[PDB]
């Protein structure tokens, strides 16, 4: 059985045949895996800030106006690559590189940069370097075409059926020592969903779950998010937001005394989560 | 041509006797800066591999992991290639499911292996876009890459000669010459390669 040959013959991508990829059905038969995720999501929910959002044209925005520093940063710049190849501001990798992400990242922190599937896999790495991160994982969004079998960049040799979200690390983190900053190995580096309609530019909501499970820092920035992506636990900044409630003093107060910028952890999650 | 192979050390074999190939594939034992149950090649040894004489126009398939996501990009550019695609092998279990548990990466768990796709020069007679850049396959062998890649490469470049570096016995294929230090002796059939092999050794 060769799913590559099967794709050549029928247009059903090999990823169409992976089973139980949804958020719910993956651990249906694995109660104790499901329980870890349930408890961790509850911990996230118990400690989440209310949604906060700022309309801003990021190309002409002094990013230093965003405070305090962020434990995790999720970027989704609309790639001029995409709109050129398919037909708000669109961003070249030179435009993206110019962002001063290093000025708002916490000294120990992580970045999650959506890079598409062409030149961004190389130039996104250059951006990580410029902002002071080391590439440490690559989360691949694998798109099925179960509803629309068949074929679909002039330099490409293969049909491109995924997007890469590069993950970078800043500072010194030690998985065994720094159990108060990260819960490693709770999620895998793959997201599998059906191809969205042409022009639907949303990224899969699971990327939020992976980030929230992994890093216990509560200061979470989503650059280039939209009305449709606002989320408790996150500050959303982007040009298309139809309102703004961000106040830097109010946002910062959620993490300063008596609060912590970290979620902490329960004794039950400590007993259930993967550890050396 | 039926399968051919040379048991050898890749660092030391005079690969100029082998001619030119439309496709080069390597799954090397990268030094990923961790303790491993197999021997690795240093970064310098990898950079100095004489890949550039193997090819004038055609493709390179370079499997990468860990810090070799970046070192492999450096080697690809050093060897005169432009990276033009990136294939991932998504590993499934016997029931077509992702194995999500364990501790299989440093930060997140790992569900895939990556293969950089490079192009050199100006290749002729290849078939673009027949296959997808996602392979889905169970772990079958002691190899860390799926057998499906051979069919993808054939459909991409039918009937051309190809070379595999760091191959194992179960990797030998028609149209391929397989190099590696665990193959069974030397088995060459192409008349021009045997000629130069006699002259060189």
């Amino acid at each position: 059985n060769d799913y590559c040959q099967h794709f050549v013959d029928t247009g059903h991508r090999p990823q169409n045949f992976i089973r139980d990829v949804g958020l719910a059905d993956r651990f249906e038969e694995y109660p104790k895996l499901r329980e870890l995720i349930r408890l961790k999501d509850e911990l996230i929910a118990k400690s989440n800030t209310p949604p906060m959002y700022l309309q801003a044209d990021i190309e002409a925005f002094d990013i230093r106006e965003l405070t305090p520093k962020f434990d995790v940063i999720l970027l989704e710049p609309p790639l001029e690559e995409y709109y050129r190849e398919t037909g708000e501001k669109c961003w070249t990798w030179d435009d993206i590189m110019k962002l001063e992400i290093d000025e708002i990242a916490a000294p120990r922190s992580f970045i999650f940069l959506w890079c598409g599937s062409g030149e961004g896999l190389d130039l996104g790495r250059v951006c990580l370097r410029k902002w002071g991160y080391r590439r440490c994982e690559d989360i691949c969004w694998i798109k099925t075409n179960k509803n629309n079998p068949g074929k679909t960049d002039p330099k490409a040799v293969f049909q491109r059926t995924k997007e890469h979200c590069l993950m970078g690390i800043k500072g010194t983190v030690k998985c065994s020592t720094d159990g108060d900053f990260i819960h490693a190995n709770v999620d895998i580096d793959l997201i599998i969903t059906e191809e969205p309609e042409i022009g639907n530019i949303e990224k899969p909501v699971e990327i939020f779950h992976i980030i929230e499970h992994f890093c216990l820092g509560r200061r979470r920035l989503h650059l280039f998010g939209r009305d449709s992506t606002i989320r408790p636990g996150w500050l959303t900044v982007g040009p298309t937001l139809t309102n703004s409630n961000y106040n830097a003093e109010t946002y910062a107060s959620y993490f300063s005394a008596p609060n912590s910028y970290l979620t902490g952890c329960t004794e039950e999650i400590e007993r259930l989560r993967p550890k050396s | 041509f039926p399968p051919q192979w040379i048991c050898c050390d890749i660092r030391y074999l005079d690969v100029s006797i082998l001619g030119k190939f439309a496709v080069v594939m390597a799954d090397p034992p990268w030094d990923i800066h961790m303790e491993l149950p197999y021997g690795t090649l240093t970064d310098d040894e990898m950079r100095r591999l004489n890949i550039p004489v193997l090819q004038d126009d055609g493709f390179l398939f370079l499997w990468v992991t860990g810090r070799a996501m970046e070192l492999g990009r450096e080697c690809l550019n050093l060897w005169g290639y432009e990276r033009v695609d990136e294939i991932i092998w998504v590993k499934t279990n016997q029931l077509q499911r992702i194995i999500r548990t364990g501790r299989t990466g440093h930060w997140l768990n790992h569900g895939k292996e990556h293969c950089l796709v490079g192009v050199k020069g100006n290749p002729q007679g290849f078939n673009q876009g027949l296959d997808c850049d996602v392979i889905v396959a169970e772990v079958r062998s002691t190899s860390h890459k799926p057998d499906e890649i051979y069919g993808m490469i054939e459909r991409l470049s039918p009937g051309t000669r190809k070379i595999e570096l760091f191959g194992r016995p179960h990797n030998v294929q028609p149209n391929w010459i397989t190099l590696g230090n665990q193959l069974d002796g030397i088995h060459l059939l192409d008349p021009d390669v045997v000629a130069r092999f006699k002259q060189r050794y």
